[PDB]
């Protein structure tokens, strides 16, 4: 077993952590526990600060200045590690005796207990033009030594290590989703019915998608066109919910109806980011400094809580249209498309020992 | 950067 | 999940082929494919891989300029490109399938496939009786692999010696097969790519 | 960055059962992505270690690994009869993808005396102008062996693979020659 | 005063009426007076009747047939002049008495009398390939003499005069319509104040529309154009709702507003046929058999009753829209654009002394 | 057609 | 079509308070699309009536109007001093616009001598090379006169409108001539 | 609601010429514009007409061709397109305007306009006396309209008559003013075209 390790620029300082990929339950987070080494003969602070935050840095639009970005902090909890504080009474891991072992009587365990219902890492595509810091939600952990809180820090007397929260497929799947619509019109009472349905609500990353249409054509118009499209659906919480879409990939069919008859296929579809490179703005899954991710995972809230989950919110969600021929006594005045939504949901399937590391084939 | 270890037992 | 390839031959130098992957069972979008050579008498070498989620192409400094790896996802199948080959290229080709979320070493093999870079032509083959126990008959300047040897059409299968062929200077093979008698014939010989089966008696 | 892998031993022949053991080094930190496989002869690689620790699905479990630095070990406990192949160690790190060039693994048996035989040139060969003379080894034990010629290089060896009936090698040594050459002495 | 007058294809028959239009005061309508004139000597079906219908004429776009239109009745009501029914005793108008001692004992009077929340005349603009009859809401009267409702009806028997149902605008105004947006952004808390204000809500066909506009941009971001719009909405009721809208005149503004500062402008429209020529389907004020009319005028439903009135029901509005540059973290993903919508009323004012007539200037 | 006629007063 | 409409009498006077009619005919069915309107001399016309029957907002109600089938009427009762002018019927029912002739109303006067005096060229005239003689009659009534000339057309006539002291005409007729022509007697 | 209307003058036949028709009060998409023309000693006659609501142009048979309506919305203005003009269409031209919801007569005029269709060039006046009751002084053969005339510098008010101008056939003018004088000078005459005011006695 090998664990990760960082010092500081000076080389008094130095910690150590078990991983840097954090599973969350949903209900429950794994407890994020560590020890620091720590030098009390050089420095003479005589008080060590560890600290975990989560903060939205962005950059920034209106300034002229290149490569400033903003950050906001969501949740910002730190604890003292020297002096050992009697009140901080923590039980210590099955490996972290094993590091306070090692290491001897000049180390000092740590343990930070992360709430529920907080954001996962995301990651905003960056634009052609951009060569600042990834935009996102990215969590991270600095260590410190310092006299006092309000003290101002120094660079040579800090570190920086960065963490990812994820999430993965719950193991029992739910009931397959369907969806079905019915249109009328006015010259004639003859209803246009349509339904659709997926495979499985759960999917894999890169898996083909298929589903199931049927078409029942009763009126006197002809169906000329056939749109099916899948969105990526992002929701954001900084000041206000700020609502928006972009599509992954499309297919057309030339598939017609004629009047007063139907019409049955399935169809498939995949999302890469190849063909999607250029689109900007997208959302993608945790990014340590640059290592090419793949798309988002959907992100499982806290059940109907009906909460206002700070950050970004991701879903998906598949749509059919159809192209229906215009004319007749209202011309080309009309709208007689119809459309229907089909939601999702994507993941990874939970790890058997191996956790996910940084571009294997390394150039 | 980014450096490894182990404990050796 | 079976993985499928065809397309080898032998080219005189300089040429191009087709190799083609045919893979079954599983997605291109989900994995990544590979390619892998093997010299005769040496150890396995990657040539190139594909990435089709990242759109990425890796090929290997011996090959560079001269290889091109392609696919397709209508058919779920890849094909290799290569051009102005030497000689020296000939070997067993192999395609192979990894997970690409994430890597996790080669589990997928294909069967494999030889290719030959040679401008050299089929040559007839030469048979030789060997006199004194043991008894012997070679075979050589013949091209090109393989031979099919027997004593008395396959009724002398006891201390029958069938020995691997040899490439000498000369670009063409030889081998021999010899068989062990104490105290005491056919040496049935056919080679498959000229389809000529040359026969030969051994005495003292 | 290209990386240089030297496995060693070459190769080696041990008994049923025993204890063996293999080494694979690396030029550079490669951490714990690292591979292993073994290849029958005529068949394709199986893959039997990656991560340098995990076994795959399906393996017998007297296959087991190491890692110590820069150097790997791969060990076996039991040698089952059909464990006797080729083995290579391999790292994904760094691109390209390069691979060693891996150990042979043979049955242990005991010391074969060499039988000698020499079979001159045929009648035919005299009408062929090409004058050639073949030296027969059989059953001998092990493979490494010295060879005299007698009346000087361009010869050729020819050995076959262990026959599984008698698990001993045949050398077959040839010298071509020209007529007036053959003809000196 | 003159009167109308027309005779069957026999002549045998002849009906006067004095006037064509109808006045609805929404509340009440204006009853229809008219007397006929009849010949009971050559007459032998002993019975003579009249009938006023509403019906709704369409024609048929799957019907390869060219001309063919299928009409849909809405409201029938028929009464018997001759043989005089005791019954059916009501006084005479000032005019009807006049006729009646004109004629003499050989006509009869009749009258109808239209039930109120019904539609008015509307008629919808043909096609440049229409050839057949107007398509709308169109009334009129036919008058015959059979021995039996149900007989076969003859075209040398019966004839057809159209009338027209038409409102006026009201003498008293209402309030002055005012409508104000207020949009918020995610990257700052600073608002986007928008108000937009007509003049009066009531106006007379062709006559310039001024709009008040004052804009509080407050944010980062600069506003490129500015869309000023108003558009024509049609409620139909045959079988279902049908809704569509169709614009009658943009003007586009090239003002561009700097971020943090404000600005106020006014601008005018009008609307007129000329230039909407070959837009299809546009909804028109009563014809007779093809006079060239006005844009419908505004229909005043009868206050807040929620019937659901057949027919077609027609209304307008006023459009105004702000295009906001996009770019930055969204890229051009979300959609930021200020629309606001003004209702406004339009109808003609109370005619003196004259009826409104067909084609003064004829050619 | 239509035609106009009127009461003489 | 075309619509040709002849408005009768040409011209009438009368005294002031006097009841006045003046008759508009049709050449086809116009239905009561017609108009009045009156202009007094050297200024723009004024309309008076529209649709035959109905008056503008403004008028005096001494101006009345009548229709009868293709004959259209319009009656003055009373006279003011202001009511001398020109009148005109007019239809709107038929393109192009057809205007009529009209009207000239004057007052009315007693019969004035018309008294005859003769002017002689000058002499600059006979410097000039032309000759002409005009004849001079002054406060005559009513317009209409008869004229001798004696020593046969060429010559002009000017006349003067009512002079409203006197309410007389002045007529005055002119004759140009070669100067060989008029020598000769 | 006033209507001013600009652009006569004096055009040789054949030319061309601008009619504006400057419209206050109101707009131009509630009205239909009309032109009236009347010759001297003449009626009244209408030539065009335009609609801007409909978009439709009317134009009279007699002028057909050669006659054009042109409105502008933006400042409520109409032009007026004339070409190759005949002499016999001089007369005294009008702008109406007229509601177009609906047709009711002709209720507003403009002031009026003068355009003059001839190919003859200024001339002089010539004044002359005539000796003897009455006193006269005669003017011809100048160009163009109209004349300042009086008697003694406007000091002889009474029994002056002066007489309209007559058109003769040589393309000229010509008229004469008397004045009565029982027992018993200055006629002062002056042509504002020509600024020339040319004064005469008579004498017996």
């Amino acid at each position: 077993t090998r664990v990760f390790k960082k010092a500081s620029p000076n080389g008094k300082l130095t910690v150590y952590l078990g991983k840097r990929d954090f599973v969350d339950h949903i209900d429950l987070v794994d407890p994020v526990d560590g020890v620091v080494l720590v030098d009390p003969e050089y420095l003479k602070e005589r008080r060590v600060y560890v600290t975990l935050t989560c903060a939205f840095r962005y950059g920034r639009e209106d300034l002229d200045v290149l490569g400033l970005t903003f950050r906001k902090d969501l949740f910002v909890a730190n604890v003292q590690s020297f002096p050992p504080a009697p009140e901080d009474k923590k039980p210590l891991t099955r490996l972290q005796e094993r590091l306070i072992k090692k290491l001897g009587e000049h180390a000092y365990p740590f343990t930070f207990e992360i709430p529920p219902n907080l954001p996962c890492s995301v990651t905003l595509q960056p634009g052609p033009e951009d060569t600042g810091k990834a935009c996102g939600v990215d969590y991270e952990v600095k260590a410190f030594c310092a006299e006092n809180l309000e003290e101002k820090i120094h660079k040579r007397n800090s570190v920086r290590l960065v963490i990812r929260k994820v999430q993965y497929a719950p193991e029992r799947p739910g009931p397959q989703p369907t969806a079905e619509t019915t249109r009328q019109f006015l010259m004639s009472d003859k209803p246009l019915h349509l339904e659709a349905s997926l495979d499985k609500e759960i999917y894999y990353h890169g898996e083909p998608i298929s589903v199931n249409v049927h078409v029942t054509n009763n009126t006197n118009k002809t169906v000329k066109k056939i749109k099916i499209s899948v969105r990526q659906y992002a929701d954001i919480c900084l000041f206000n919910t700020a609502q928006y879409k972009c599509p992954v990939a499309m297919e057309e069919a030339d598939d017609t109806v004629a009047p007063s008859s139907t019409f049955c296929k399935v169809y498939t579809l995949t999302p890469f980011l190849a063909n999607n490179r250029e689109k900007r703005g997208l959302a993608l899954d945790g990014k340590l400094k640059h290592e090419d991710t793949n798309l988002a995972s959907s992100t499982l809230l806290r059940e109907g809580a009906n909460r206002e989950i700070l950050g970004i919110i991701v879903s998906y969600k598949v749509k059919v249209k159809l192209v229906v021929s215009r004319g007749g006594l209202l011309g080309d005045l009309a709208s007689s498309d119809v459309a229907v939504e089909l939601p999702f949901t994507l993941m990874h399937p939970k790890p058997k020992e191996e956790p996910p590391h940084r571009e294997v084939p390394e150039s | 950067e980014s450096e490894s270890s182990s404990f050796h037992s | 999940v079976q993985l499928v390839e065809s397309g080898g031959g032998l080219v005189q130098p300089g040429g191009s082929l087709r190799l083609s992957c045919a893979a079954s069972g599983f997605n291109v979008y989900s994995s990544s494919i590979h390619w892998v050579r093997q010299a005769p008498g040496k150890g396995l070498e990657w040539v190139a891989s594909i990435s089709s989620y990242y759109g990425y192409t890796y090929y290997a400094d011996s090959v560079k300029g001269r290889f091109t790896i392609s696919a397709d996802t209508s058919k779920n199948t890849a094909y290799l490109q290569m051009n102005s080959l030497r000689a020296e290229d000939t070997a067993v080709y192999y395609c192979a399938r990894s997970r690409q979320f994430w890597y996790s070493g080669l589990d997928y093999w294909g069967q494999g496939t030889l290719v030959t870079v040679s401008s050299a032509s089929t040559k007839g083959p030469s048979v030789f009786p060997l006199a004194p126990a043991a008894l012997g008959c070679l075979v050589k300047d013949y091209f090109p692999e393989p031979v099919t040897v027997s004593w008395n059409s396959g009724a002398l299968t006891s201390g029958v010696h069938t020995f691997p062929a040899v490439l000498q200077s000369s670009g063409l093979y030889s081998l021999s097969s010899v068989v062990t008698v104490p105290s005491s014939y056919i040496c049935n010989v056919n080679h498959k790519p000229s389809n000529t089966k040359v026969d030969k008696k051994v005495e003292p | 960055s290209d990386i240089q892998m030297t496995q060693s031993p070459s190769s080696l022949s041990a008994s049923v059962g025993d204890r063996v053991t293999i080494t694979c080094r690396a030029s550079q930190s490669v951490s714990s992505a690292v591979a292993w496989y073994q290849q029958k002869p005529g068949k394709a690689p199986k893959l039997l270690i990656y991560s340098a620790s995990s076994l795959y699905s399906g393996v017998p479990s007297r296959f087991s690994g190491s890692r110590s630095g820069t150097d790997f070990t791969l060990t076996i406990s039991s040698l089952q009869p059909e464990d006797f192949a080729t083995y290579y160690c391999q790292q994904y790190k760094y691109v390209p993808v390069t691979f060693g060039q891996g150990t042979k693994v043979e049955i242990k048996r005991t010391v074969a005396a060499p039988s000698v035989f020499i079979f001159p040139p045929s009648d035919s060969q005299l009408k062929s102008g090409t004058a050639s003379v073949v030296c027969l080894l059989n059953n001998f034990y092990p493979r490494e062996a010295k060879v005299q010629w007698k009346v000087s290089g361009n010869s050729q060896e020819s050995v076959t693979e262990q026959d599984s009936k008698d698990s001993t090698y045949s050398l077959s040594s040839t010298l071509t020659l020209s007529k007036a050459d053959y003809e000196k002495h």
